[PDB]
């Protein structure tokens, strides 16, 4: 299904590339960890000096250590002598505070050095994390610009947006909150294990016994919690899909009386998401207490056995103090990792989704050749295309467009008129055949240059969040004010813009604004006109615009229609009258073609379509 | 600025305050148990080791074992109840946001947009829930550990607890200074994250327009600059965050060295025992490690604050369209439209878009509304649906004001195909069920046949179960129009509102659909917004609006002789 271990490996490899700066980060971390781990041994030596002085002060000065042990054995209870045997005290001396002070000064210097090294390592980690995050966002943007249209068509917009924006932010947050902890914990475990091996093998065995038991309990808990996490993400996706469908079509949901059904569906999906989230959170959070419990069991065992050994004289009190410090500093990294396991798990899931998006197949290898329309002649040669292979939509289609000719495309509602100009713009790849502009194949040229050469009025009008001026200048952002104003006036955008109190400054949007459907279409027309295209495609450009306004629009656009090989798709036959070439296509095939006079004389489909106005 | 965050927390954690109290009690018990284990170790050193009493060592080890069992029990209880409280808070906040958004009108919903509403119904709520969860789990440990460690130090050796009483405020002050310098950087980083997300959303929503105009280099440059700015802010935040661990550890270590020095000074005299050094070292290593743990996840606070600002912005929006006190409920509303002296002005506009509009649509008749682009036909259609409320006058459907009705029966009597429509993701049958929700396959096929949509649905191998994309973009524009028409038809409503529902149909398909609707909607009132004069001849009444007011009312023959605007339209459309 989904690869989380591989995604975690890929994320780690992106965060820690070849040994240029990651080597410096690792070395600084190792040095700081080792220097700060040495410290408890020094503190234990100071404690040993204090204990030795305090114990030896109370014994008579005339006796040696062996004589003191013998005297203690001659006394009662036997065990004080065994305790004294390992002390290495000098009776009647007391505490030498000079040695204590020197030892503590050494410890303080080492601690300062360790703090400085840790600070530098943290700064380098921040730099490298931000580098990988910038690279990740840039790669996501490039992938968005490289994907085929069927990828966006087959998915919901909100799901893709969350995979593109939310998942990257989640990766950033998880990495910035866990990477330094991870590195420090991994280094600290081995450094502390080394020092505990130095102090005493038996107690370090007792301490390292935790790792098998902790890993086993972690495996059990993670086996019980991974299905819960999968269910939580599935339910979250279902809830987000329902919310997106309800919000996007809120007018249809609201007006058609389906508001209560949407509310009930949301309630059930919200309850499912809550139950799955609670289960996943509880089981994921169970990891830290279990690790702490096993570490505390080992701590109790170490404390008891160490106290027994010190009372017997096998280990000194300062050594046991250092070992207790090391047991705490060994258990802390495991507990920290267990506590941040949930953040790591969320980040790894987000990385899995992002890498899934980044591994999607792209359109094709875009040719580096720049498009150059010398005259504007467009020709189709047996072009066949089909979405969802097995259902042909265009087959064995051919046409010739003269460099100045206005080609009109008319026909039934699902004939393939939009598909034809989408193939011309190379929005989709032709299954069989080829399309040539001025003798050069459009499949052997860069998509960017080809699409910039052709100025298209989309059938589905779209505007971005911004001013009317910005939307019109979207066609050619480098144009000056006079050109934008002229393009708006020619498309009669200026006529309704002057009415508004914020002419050219009023903000419009795809789903709203101070605009109407006809005015939105007019703005799209002006946007396409400002691009001064060499090839013009108007795919139902006046469907939402009244005939009185469209006549003036045609009068103004006669300048552009003269020498730019206009492709006109229109269900209003008056708008495509007197066109140089009229194509009538019915089921993806051009069943009849010619000018208005020849098509009328030939009768056929075009004559029937024109006679619909006259009735019968 | 975090005023809205606290209001949201206070409102939506109130049902779980008892769970929070239980979590706090269990957390303090577990933290004091973990702090008490070093105290028992100190007792082992002082009582057992210093006196050679191994039996006392074994007894205190048993005490330590019991303390560890209590600690693990309390930690498990704390994580369970914290998960319960956090997930309940998130569930309740999501429900509240969704319920408030579903009461919005068109204007209030458009003030935010569907994408923004979805994001702040899911991810903003998730961010605030994560804040609650991490506060319950890890953030409260640091104050509890600090206070409990101070009290444990007082219990162990009151003559050396001043070292903790000095070390804790010093680290607190240093961390407070770092946080004061770091929080505005985090807020700026969140602002830039919102900006880059807006750029990405704009790019994804208009990907077809981007590729049509070859705007790839411009979008790439815009994203590169936004990415660089966000990276600079994140680098500054990381610069400030990289000081928190070294300062905390330096305080730990300086406090440990001073502890050894001053404890040795006190142990040289008969004022302190050796095991208190072990106890205090563990107290430092626990208190400031808890502080270090709590300080690492501090990015979640400004993010939660801005997300709460957005959520409270949505939740503070007041709806303008409601059932007033007690809606009138006519039996089987199936009649006429009044529209008496209706005047409408869009909110935030300087001039009204409709002025003194007065015309009556008789029941069972077809009324055609004609006009220029931006005349106000869609506004009038939305006023009939009561998607917007008239500034002045009234609409008076069935002789009763649309404001006096509850908007469920008014919408059940109206089958609307809007100018800007929507087809949901799923199947054709599922989309058609929005019209009826209990329709059989036979009446589904009848509705498809009326809309001339039966051919391309039957042609699919899956028939009525042919998949439909999120907006129907796997269909042609006229196929989407015919699906919307079929959805309106399957409802069999009393009133048909065709807000330019035939602009994407060819002449033959338009004629077939219009004849089928004439056969079907003969008994139902029809209000049609059309541009072709040839199709308004069949209409019983034609309304012409220009500049936002009615310029002529009558039939086609009457209007071509008395209405200059209608005459101009007919002359323009003449063949
Ligand atoms: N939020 C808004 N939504 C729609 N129209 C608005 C809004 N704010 C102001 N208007 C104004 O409302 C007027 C009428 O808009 P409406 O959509 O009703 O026009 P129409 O004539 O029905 O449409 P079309 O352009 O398709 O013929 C426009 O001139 C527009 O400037
Ligand atoms: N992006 C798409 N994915 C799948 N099918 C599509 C897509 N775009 C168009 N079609 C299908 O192509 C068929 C005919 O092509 P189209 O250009 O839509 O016809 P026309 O321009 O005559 O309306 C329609 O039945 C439509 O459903
Ligand atoms: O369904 V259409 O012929 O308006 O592309
Ligand atoms: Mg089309
Ligand atoms: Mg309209």
């Amino acid at each position: 299904t989904r690869d989380f271990k591989g995604s975690a490996i890929r994320l780690a490899r992106r965060l820690l590339p070849q040994r240029a700066l990651t080597l410096a980060v690792i070395l600084l971390g190792v040095g700081g960890i080792a220097i700060g781990v040495i410290g408890p041994r020094i503190l234990g030596h100071a404690t040993d000096l204090l204990f030795n002085g305090v114990i030896g002060r109370e014994l008579p000065a005339g006796l040696t250590k062996e004589q003191a042990v013998e005297a203690a054995r001659a006394r009662g209870d036997g065990t004080f002598a065994d305790l004294l045997s390992g002390m290495d005290i000098v009776p009647g001396q007391g505490v030498d505070f000079g040695a204590v002070g020197r030892t503590l000064a050494l410890a303080l210097g080492l601690y300062l050095v360790a703090a400085l090294l840790v600070w530098v390592q943290a700064r380098l980690l921040n730099v490298t994390v931000q580098r990988t995050m910038v690279a990740l966002r840039a790669e996501v943007q490039e992938k968005i610009h490289r994907l085929p249209l069927s990828y966006f068509d087959s998915r919901q917009r909100g799901e893709v947006l969350s995979r593109v924006t939310n998942d990257v932010d989640n990766i950033q947050n998880s990495v910035s909150m866990t990477i330094s902890q991870l590195l420090t914990s991994v280094l600290t475990v081995f450094a502390v294990l080394v020092m505990m091996l130095t102090i005493s093998p038996l107690l370090t065995l007792f301490t390292v016994v935790t790792v098998p038991a902790s890993l086993w309990v972690t495996r059990w808990i993670t086996r019980r919690s991974q299905p819960l996490f999968v269910a939580q993400w599935r339910n979250t996706g279902r809830l987000a899909a329902h919310l997106e469908e309800t919000y996007s079509g809120f007018t249809i949901v609201k007006t058609f009386g389906h508001r209560e059904a949407a509310a009930g569906k949301f309630a059930e999906l919200n309850s499912e998401t809550q139950q799955s989230s609670f289960g996943a959170q509880f089981f994921s959070g169970l990891v830290s207490p279990a690790t702490m419990f096993i570490g505390n069991l080992s701590y109790v065992a170490v404390a008891v056995v160490g106290g027994l050994q010190v009372a017997t004289g096998q280990i000194t009190l300062g050594s046991i103090q250092a070992f207790i410090q090391y047991v705490r500093q060994f258990n802390q990294p495991l507990t920290q990792v267990a506590g941040m396991y949930n953040t790591l798990q969320s980040g790894i899931a987000s990385a899995e989704r992002v890498f899934d998006l980044l591994d999607t197949e792209e359109e094709s290898a875009d040719s580096p050749r720049r498009a150059d329309v010398r005259t504007g002649r467009v020709e189709f040669e047996h072009v066949s295309f089909s979405y969802v292979p097995g259902t042909p939509v265009i087959e064995d289609l051919s046409l010739v467009a003269e460099p100045g000719s206005t080609v009109a495309i008319v026909g039934p509602t699902g004939a393939g008129k939009t598909t034809l100009v989408n193939l011309l713009m190379r929005f989709y790849d032709v299954d069989s055949g080829r399309i040539t502009i001025d003798g050069v194949d459009i499949a052997s040229v860069s998509r960017e240059s080809l699409r910039a050469s052709i100025g298209m009025v989309l059938q589905d009008t779209w505007l971005f969040a911004g001013t009317i001026y910005d939307n019109i200048a979207y066609g050619r952002p480098d144009a000056d004010e006079d050109e934008v104003i002229e393009a708006a006036t020619a498309a009669y955008v200026d006529r309704f813009v002057h009415t508004l109190p914020n002419g050219y400054d009023t903000r419009v949007d795809d789903d709203g604004g101070a605009i109407s459907a006809g005015e939105k279409q007019l703005i799209t027309i002006a946007r396409a006109v400002l691009a001064r295209p060499k090839l013009l495609v108007l795919d139902e450009a006046t469907s939402s615009v009244d005939t009185r306004t469209e006549l003036l629009i045609a009068h103004a656009m006669a300048e552009l229609r003269r020498d730019r090989t206009s492709f006109i798709i229109a269900h209003r036959l008056s708008t495509i009258r007197d066109a140089d070439l009229i194509l009538v296509m019915d089921s993806g095939r051009i069943i009849e073609r010619g000018t208005h006079e020849e098509l009328l004389a030939r009768h056929g489909r075009y004559w029937e379509m024109t006679r619909v106005h006259l009735g019968g | 600025q975090s005023n809205m965050l606290w209001a949201l927390l206070r409102q939506y954690v109130r049902p779980y305050r008892w769970l929070l109290a239980v979590v706090a009690v269990l957390q303090v018990i577990s933290n004091m148990a973990s702090l008490y284990l070093p105290t028992v170790n100190a007792a082992i050193i002082d009582d057992g080791v210093a006196k050679g009493d191994t039996a006392r060592i074994v007894e205190l080890g048993a005490v330590m074992l019991g303390v560890t069992a209590l600690q693990v029990v309390c930690a498990v209880g704390a994580v369970f109840f914290g998960a319960r409280a956090a997930t309940g808070f998130g569930h309740d906040l999501r429900a509240a946001v969704f319920t408030h958004v579903t009461t919005f009108s068109a204007e209030e919903a458009g003030r935010f947009g569907a994408a923004s509403l979805l994001t702040r119904t899911t991810n903003d709520v998730g961010h605030i829930q994560q804040l609650v969860q991490l506060t319950v789990t890890m953030l409260i440990t640091a104050p509890i550990m600090s206070i409990g460690g101070i009290f444990m130090a007082l219990h162990q050796d009151a003559g050396l607890s001043w070292l903790l009483l000095v070390s804790v405020p010093v680290l607190g002050l240093a961390n407070y200074w770092i946080i004061r310098h770091l929080m505005p950087v985090f807020t700026r980083m969140q602002s830039l994250i919102d900006g880059i997300n807006r750029v990405l959303r704009d790019q994804l929503s208009g990907i077809r327009v981007i590729r049509a105009f070859a705007r790839e280099p411009l979008e790439r440059v815009r994203f590169a600059e936004a990415n660089q700015t966000l990276s600079d802010s994140a680098l500054e935040a990381g610069r400030w965050q990289a000081l928190m661990l070294p300062v905390t550890t330096l305080v730990i270590n300086v406090s440990s060295v001073a502890l050894i020095w001053f404890g040795g000074l006190r142990i040289d005299a008969g004022q302190m025992q050796v095991g208190s050094l072990i106890a205090f070292l563990a107290y430092f290593m626990q208190i400031l490690m808890a502080v270090l743990m709590a300080t690492f996840m501090l990015v979640i606070f400004p993010r939660a604050a801005v997300c709460a600002d957005r959520i409270g912005e949505v939740l503070s929006t007041q709806t303008a369209i409601t059932n007033p006190a007690d809606p009138v409920r006519p039996a089987a509303i199936a009649g006429d439209i009044g529209v008496h002296d209706a005047t409408f002005c869009y909110p935030g506009a300087d001039r009204p878009v409709l002025q003194d509009v007065s015309f009556t649509v008789p029941r069972g008749t077809t009324t055609a509304v004609v006009g220029s682009t931006g005349s106000g036909k869609s506004t009038l259609i939305s006023l009939i649906c009561r998607l917007y409320d008239v500034t002045s006058g009234s609409l008076r459907i069935d002789g009763v004001d649309v404001r006096d009705l509850d908007i469920e029966q008014l919408w059940s009597a109206i089958g609307l195909v809007p100018q800007r429509g929507y087809l949901f993701s799923g199947t054709v049958a599922e989309n058609l069920r929005y019209g009826r929700a209990d329709a059989t396959d036979d009446e589904m096929w009848e509705a498809l046949r009326v809309a001339a949509a039966a051919d391309f649905v039957r042609a699919h191998p899956q028939g009525l179960d042919m998949p439909v994309a999120q907006g129907g973009i796997n269909f042609s524009g006229g196929q989407r129009q015919r699906l919307a028409i079929a959805r309106a038809v399957i409802r069999r409503p009393a009133i048909y509102l065709f807000d330019d529902a035939f602009s994407a149909l060819d002449v033959h398909t338009d004629a077939r659909v219009r004849d089928a609707l004439r056969e079907v909607a003969a008994d139902a009132t029809v209000v049609i917004v059309s541009q072709r004069i040839s199709t308004v001849i069949e209409a019983d009444q034609v309304v012409v609006i220009d500049d936002g007011r009615v310029v002529g009312i009558g039939t086609h023959d009457t209007l071509l002789a008395d209405c200059p605007i209608y005459a101009e339209f007919a002359e323009s459309q003449a063949l």
